[PDB]
Protein backbone atom coordinates (compact mmCIF):
# COMPACT_ATOMS: atom_id res chain seq x y z
CA UNK A 1 0.00 0.00 0.00
CA UNK A 2 1.21 3.52 -0.79
CA UNK A 3 1.43 6.42 1.65
CA UNK A 4 -0.94 9.30 0.97
CA UNK A 5 1.69 12.07 0.93
CA UNK A 6 0.92 14.97 3.23
CA UNK A 7 -0.32 17.94 1.27
CA UNK A 8 -0.92 20.75 3.71
CA UNK A 9 0.14 24.32 4.30
CA UNK A 10 -1.11 26.21 7.36
CA UNK A 11 -2.57 29.72 7.51
CA UNK A 12 0.82 30.94 8.72
CA UNK A 13 2.43 29.13 5.79
CA UNK A 14 -0.09 30.13 3.09
CA UNK A 15 -1.85 33.36 3.12
CA UNK A 16 0.75 36.14 2.98
CA UNK A 17 3.68 36.71 0.62
CA UNK A 18 6.05 39.72 0.92
CA UNK A 19 4.26 42.65 -0.69
CA UNK A 20 6.08 45.23 -2.80
CA UNK A 21 6.90 48.31 -0.75
CA UNK A 22 4.62 51.33 -1.36
CA UNK A 23 6.04 53.84 -3.83
CA UNK A 24 6.16 57.14 -1.92
CA UNK A 25 8.15 60.11 -3.22
CA UNK A 26 6.12 63.32 -3.10
CA UNK A 27 6.87 66.41 -1.00
CA UNK A 28 4.64 69.51 -0.88
CA UNK A 29 6.36 71.76 -3.39
CA UNK A 30 4.92 75.20 -2.67
CA UNK A 31 5.78 78.07 -4.98
CA UNK A 32 6.32 81.04 -2.78
CA UNK A 33 4.29 84.10 -3.70
CA UNK A 34 6.83 86.91 -4.07
CA UNK A 35 6.65 89.61 -1.41
CA UNK A 36 4.34 92.26 -2.83
CA UNK A 37 6.57 95.32 -3.28
CA UNK A 38 5.80 98.07 -0.82
CA UNK A 39 4.81 101.65 -1.58
CA UNK A 40 2.67 102.98 1.19
CA UNK A 41 4.94 105.73 0.05
CA UNK A 42 5.62 107.83 3.10
CA UNK A 43 4.70 111.32 4.15
CA UNK A 44 7.74 113.57 3.52
CA UNK A 45 8.45 112.46 -0.03
CA UNK A 46 4.72 111.94 -0.59
CA UNK A 47 3.42 115.48 -0.35
CA UNK A 48 6.38 117.89 -0.05
CA UNK B 1 17.27 110.35 -8.65
CA UNK B 2 13.48 110.67 -8.85
CA UNK B 3 11.40 108.76 -7.88
CA UNK B 4 13.61 105.68 -7.82
CA UNK B 5 17.35 105.42 -7.29
CA UNK B 6 17.46 101.83 -8.58
CA UNK B 7 16.17 102.38 -12.08
CA UNK B 8 18.06 101.75 -15.33
CA UNK B 9 16.93 105.13 -16.66
CA UNK B 10 18.48 106.92 -13.70
CA UNK B 11 21.70 104.90 -13.71
CA UNK B 12 22.14 105.71 -17.42
CA UNK B 13 21.32 109.36 -16.64
CA UNK B 14 23.91 109.41 -13.87
CA UNK B 15 26.60 107.75 -15.99
CA UNK B 16 26.05 110.18 -18.88
CA UNK B 17 25.89 113.24 -16.60
CA UNK B 18 29.03 112.61 -14.59
CA UNK B 19 30.83 111.33 -17.70
CA UNK B 20 30.22 114.71 -19.34
CA UNK B 21 31.00 116.49 -16.06
CA UNK B 22 34.35 114.71 -15.83
CA UNK B 23 35.02 115.68 -19.46
CA UNK B 24 34.73 119.41 -18.83
CA UNK B 25 36.41 118.87 -15.45
CA UNK B 26 39.58 117.76 -17.22
CA UNK B 27 38.94 120.32 -19.97
CA UNK B 28 38.84 123.21 -17.48
CA UNK B 29 36.87 124.01 -8.19
CA UNK B 30 33.94 121.99 -9.55
CA UNK B 31 31.48 119.75 -7.71
CA UNK B 32 31.54 116.02 -8.44
CA UNK B 33 29.34 113.98 -8.82
CA UNK B 34 26.81 116.50 -10.21
CA UNK B 35 23.67 117.12 -8.18
CA UNK B 36 20.32 115.94 -9.52
CA UNK B 37 19.02 119.49 -9.96
CA UNK B 38 21.70 120.26 -12.53
CA UNK B 39 21.57 116.71 -13.89
CA UNK B 40 19.90 116.53 -17.30
CA UNK B 41 18.78 113.88 -19.77
CA UNK B 42 16.49 113.11 -22.69
CA UNK B 43 13.55 111.02 -21.53
CA UNK B 44 12.53 109.89 -25.03
CA UNK B 45 15.06 109.31 -27.84
CA UNK B 46 14.60 110.43 -31.44
CA UNK B 47 12.86 107.31 -32.73
CA UNK B 48 10.57 106.39 -29.84
CA UNK B 49 7.26 108.27 -29.89
CA UNK B 50 4.72 107.21 -32.49
CA UNK B 51 1.42 108.93 -33.30
CA UNK B 52 -1.80 107.48 -34.75
CA UNK B 53 -0.65 107.76 -38.38
CA UNK B 54 2.50 105.72 -37.58
CA UNK B 55 4.97 108.56 -38.12
CA UNK B 56 7.75 109.20 -35.61
CA UNK B 57 7.93 112.32 -33.44
CA UNK B 58 10.68 113.42 -31.00
CA UNK B 59 10.58 114.69 -27.42
CA UNK B 60 10.57 118.47 -27.99
CA UNK B 61 7.08 118.29 -29.53
CA UNK B 62 5.56 117.97 -26.06
CA UNK B 63 6.37 121.52 -24.93
CA UNK B 64 3.50 123.12 -23.06
CA UNK B 65 1.70 119.80 -22.72
CA UNK B 66 0.49 117.87 -19.70
CA UNK B 67 2.03 114.51 -20.55
CA UNK B 68 1.12 111.21 -18.92
CA UNK B 69 2.29 107.66 -19.49
CA UNK B 70 -0.49 105.08 -19.80
CA UNK B 71 0.82 101.67 -18.79
CA UNK B 72 -1.78 99.28 -20.16
CA UNK B 73 -2.45 95.64 -21.05
CA UNK B 74 -5.09 94.72 -23.61
CA UNK B 75 -6.40 91.51 -22.04
CA UNK B 76 -6.81 93.11 -18.60
CA UNK B 77 -10.47 93.75 -17.67
CA UNK B 78 -9.09 96.66 -15.62
CA UNK B 79 -7.72 98.25 -18.79
CA UNK B 80 -10.78 97.32 -20.85
CA UNK B 81 -12.91 99.23 -18.34
CA UNK B 82 -10.48 102.14 -18.02
CA UNK B 83 -9.97 102.76 -21.75
CA UNK B 84 -13.31 104.43 -22.73
CA UNK B 85 -13.14 106.87 -19.81
CA UNK B 86 -9.56 107.77 -20.70
CA UNK B 87 -10.79 108.28 -24.28
CA UNK B 88 -13.63 110.49 -23.04
CA UNK B 89 -11.44 112.57 -20.73
CA UNK B 90 -8.69 113.07 -23.32
CA UNK B 91 -11.32 113.83 -25.99
CA UNK B 92 -13.39 116.39 -24.17
CA UNK B 93 -10.65 118.16 -22.21
CA UNK B 94 -8.48 118.47 -25.31
CA UNK B 95 -11.29 119.51 -27.69
CA UNK B 96 -12.89 122.09 -25.43
CA UNK B 97 -10.39 124.93 -25.72
CA UNK B 98 -8.13 126.98 -27.95
CA UNK B 99 -4.99 125.26 -26.68
CA UNK B 100 -4.06 121.60 -26.88
CA UNK B 101 -3.79 120.64 -23.21
CA UNK B 102 -2.72 117.06 -22.48
CA UNK B 103 -0.97 114.22 -24.26
CA UNK B 104 -0.78 110.54 -23.33
CA UNK B 105 2.11 108.20 -24.17
CA UNK B 106 1.18 104.52 -24.23
CA UNK B 107 3.44 101.88 -22.70
CA UNK B 108 2.41 98.32 -23.49
CA UNK B 109 2.50 95.34 -21.15
CA UNK B 110 1.08 92.98 -23.78
CA UNK B 111 1.99 89.43 -24.78
CA UNK B 112 3.30 90.11 -28.29
CA UNK B 113 3.38 92.40 -31.32
CA UNK B 114 -0.03 91.36 -32.69
CA UNK B 115 -1.78 91.99 -29.38
CA UNK B 116 0.15 95.26 -29.03
CA UNK B 117 -1.07 96.48 -32.43
CA UNK B 118 -4.63 95.30 -31.77
CA UNK B 119 -4.67 97.22 -28.48
CA UNK B 120 -2.95 100.30 -29.93
CA UNK B 121 -5.39 100.56 -32.84
CA UNK B 122 -8.11 101.52 -30.34
CA UNK B 123 -5.93 104.32 -28.97
CA UNK B 124 -5.29 107.71 -30.62
CA UNK B 125 -2.50 109.30 -28.59
CA UNK B 126 1.23 108.62 -28.61
CA UNK B 127 2.77 105.22 -28.02
CA UNK B 128 6.10 103.43 -27.63
CA UNK B 129 6.39 100.13 -29.46
CA UNK B 130 6.97 96.97 -27.46
CA UNK B 131 10.34 96.00 -28.96
CA UNK B 132 11.77 99.30 -27.71
CA UNK B 133 13.81 99.02 -24.49
CA UNK B 134 12.14 102.32 -23.55
CA UNK B 135 8.92 100.58 -22.44
CA UNK B 136 10.74 98.14 -20.18
CA UNK B 137 13.06 100.83 -18.80
CA UNK B 138 10.04 103.03 -18.03
CA UNK B 139 8.33 100.11 -16.31
CA UNK B 140 11.37 99.69 -14.07
CA UNK B 141 11.70 103.45 -13.64
CA UNK B 142 8.15 104.02 -12.41
CA UNK B 143 7.65 100.55 -10.83
CA UNK B 144 4.60 99.41 -12.79
CA UNK B 145 4.22 95.63 -12.87
CA UNK B 146 1.58 92.89 -12.65
CA UNK B 147 3.65 90.06 -11.12
CA UNK B 148 7.19 89.86 -9.75
CA UNK B 149 9.29 88.40 -12.54
CA UNK B 150 11.68 91.34 -12.97
CA UNK B 151 13.70 91.94 -9.76
CA UNK B 152 12.71 95.05 -7.86
CA UNK B 153 15.54 95.78 -5.42
CA UNK B 154 13.76 95.45 -2.09
CA UNK B 155 11.66 98.42 -3.12
CA UNK B 156 8.04 99.08 -3.97
CA UNK B 157 5.57 98.79 -6.80
CA UNK B 158 3.67 102.03 -7.30
CA UNK B 159 0.77 100.43 -9.17
CA UNK B 160 -0.48 97.44 -11.10
CA UNK B 161 -1.57 97.57 -14.73
CA UNK B 162 -3.15 99.92 -15.89
CA UNK B 163 -2.16 103.37 -14.75
CA UNK B 164 -1.90 106.93 -15.97
CA UNK B 165 1.13 108.67 -14.47
CA UNK B 166 1.92 112.27 -15.30
CA UNK B 167 5.63 112.79 -15.88
CA UNK B 168 8.08 115.67 -15.82
CA UNK B 169 10.93 116.73 -18.07
CA UNK B 170 13.56 114.92 -15.97
CA UNK B 171 11.51 111.78 -15.34
CA UNK B 172 10.16 113.02 -12.02
CA UNK B 173 6.80 112.00 -10.58
CA UNK B 174 4.52 115.04 -10.70
CA UNK B 175 1.43 113.39 -9.23
CA UNK B 176 -0.10 109.93 -9.17
CA UNK B 177 -3.56 109.40 -10.60
CA UNK B 178 -5.10 106.94 -8.13
CA UNK B 179 -6.74 104.23 -10.21
CA UNK B 180 -5.17 101.10 -8.65
CA UNK B 181 -3.34 102.58 -5.66
CA UNK B 182 -3.76 103.16 -1.95
CA UNK B 183 -6.81 105.29 -2.77
CA UNK B 184 -8.66 102.87 -5.12
CA UNK B 185 -11.03 104.78 -7.36
CA UNK B 186 -11.38 103.12 -10.73
CA UNK B 187 -12.47 105.25 -13.77
CA UNK B 188 -12.94 108.36 -11.60
CA UNK B 189 -9.41 109.38 -10.53
CA UNK B 190 -8.94 111.08 -13.91
CA UNK B 191 -10.62 114.20 -12.50
CA UNK B 192 -7.65 114.64 -10.14
CA UNK B 193 -5.51 115.42 -13.19
CA UNK B 194 -4.49 119.07 -13.12
CA UNK B 195 -2.89 120.15 -16.39
CA UNK B 196 -1.66 123.51 -15.05
CA UNK B 197 1.19 122.80 -12.64
CA UNK B 198 2.57 119.79 -14.57
CA UNK B 199 3.88 121.09 -17.88
CA UNK B 200 6.60 119.31 -19.86
CA UNK B 201 9.35 121.91 -19.46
Amino acid sequence: PPTLPFHGESAYRTDYVPKPLPEVAKPVEVKLPPTLPFNAQSCYRSEY
Amino acid sequence: SQPVFASPLNVEKRRLNEERALMQAQKANIQLPPNYGDMDLILFPEGSLKNSNNTVIPQSHLKGKSVALYFADGADPKCASLLPFLLNYYRTMNEGGANQKIEIIFVSLDRDREAFESHRAHMPWLSIDLENPLTEILKRHFRVMKEYEVPTYGYGSRTGVPSVIVIGSDGREAQFLPICSGLEEGDRALLRWDWRNTKFA
